[PDB]
């Protein structure tokens, strides 16, 4: 399927250090 | 069974910069038993908490700080 692991891997990194 | 605390992510840092996606995949459901997202889901949180320095660690973006 869809493997959306990666589409909030990379949303979660600005929430972090990178907005 | 690790599980994904920020007193965790700082030892990551002080020892060596990493990036969200390098430092959740070093996770991992292997032993946190927390899905590859979830494992996220719970590390973003704790991400911040580190408060370090952004810097490039071999053309990579590694947040992270140097003791």
């Amino acid at each position: 399927e869809d493997t959306d692991e990666d589409d909030h891997l990379i949303y979660l990194e600005e929430i972090l250090v990178r907005v | 069974d690790v599980q994904v605390t920020e007193d965790a992510v700082r030892r990551y840092l002080t020892r060596k910069p990493m990036t969200t996606k390098d430092l959740l995949k070093k996770f991992q459901t292997k032993k946190t038993g927390l899905s590859s997202e979830q494992t996220v889901n719970v590390l973003a949180q704790i991400l911040k908490r580190l408060n370090p320095e952004r810097k490039m660690i071999n053309d990579k973006m590694h947040f992270s700080l140097k003791e």
